């Protein structure tokens, strides 16, 4: 029989391993051109303490018109302070995060963090403009927001011993 | 369909 602790022990080594790798990759740069940062993967793992939830939300899907809460995630990787907005996938992922971020300055390790860069269609309808209510679209900066899916795991370190392990293993 | 699926305002870096 395999013990359930082996799940907690696999994510122990999975979090710390992916932390070292991606931490270095984020210091180096997120995808230098066509995949050439350091270790180019879709999902990363890092550590930071909870800042705040922004009062505003982000429209993540136009078809089904859903907006997701902003969990402000800034941390100093090496020299640079990477300040990007942590997002949730579903309503269940949003609610578990807001119920988890009850403690401010909560130092946790966000595992399996899937980065999403903003974009849209670009050629224009030029037709069926009867649906329009007179509203010309404003200029939005296409930023990358760090999405948290249902495969993600946010591990809270109540102490600073796992933080100690990670920062001394990575080094800057 | 899906929040981050086809018809999203954001696509995964890959």
């Amino acid at each position: 029989m395999e013990i359930e602790e082996d799940l907690n022990l696999k994510i122990l080594e999975d979090v710390k391993k992916l932390y070292l790798q991606s931490f270095d990759y984020i210091k180096n740069g997120i995808s230098s051109g066509g995949s050439g940062g350091s270790i180019d993967l879709s999902r990363i793992t890092f550590l930071y303490k909870f800042i705040s939830v922004n009062p505003t939300l982000l429209l993540i899907n136009e078809k089904t018109q859903a907006k997701r809460r902003i969990f402000q995630g800034e941390y100093l990787y090496g020299k640079k302070k990477i300040q990007f907005n942590i997002i949730a996938k579903n309503l269940e992922i949003e609610r578990e995060l807001i119920q988890f971020f009850k403690k401010p300055y909560q130092c946790y390790i966000m595992h399996n963090v899937q980065v999403f860069q903003m974009l849209n269609k670009n050629k224009n309808n030029n037709v069926v403009e009867f649906m329009d209510s007179e509203d010309l679209q404003s200029s939005v900066d296409s930023q990358l927001y760090y999405l948290i899916d249902e495969s993600s795991h946010v591990l809270e370190d109540d102490s600073m011993d796992f933080i100690s392990t990670l920062t001394r293993l990575s080094d800057s | 369909q899906d929040d981050f699926g086809d018809g999203c305002l954001l696509q995964i870096v890959n």
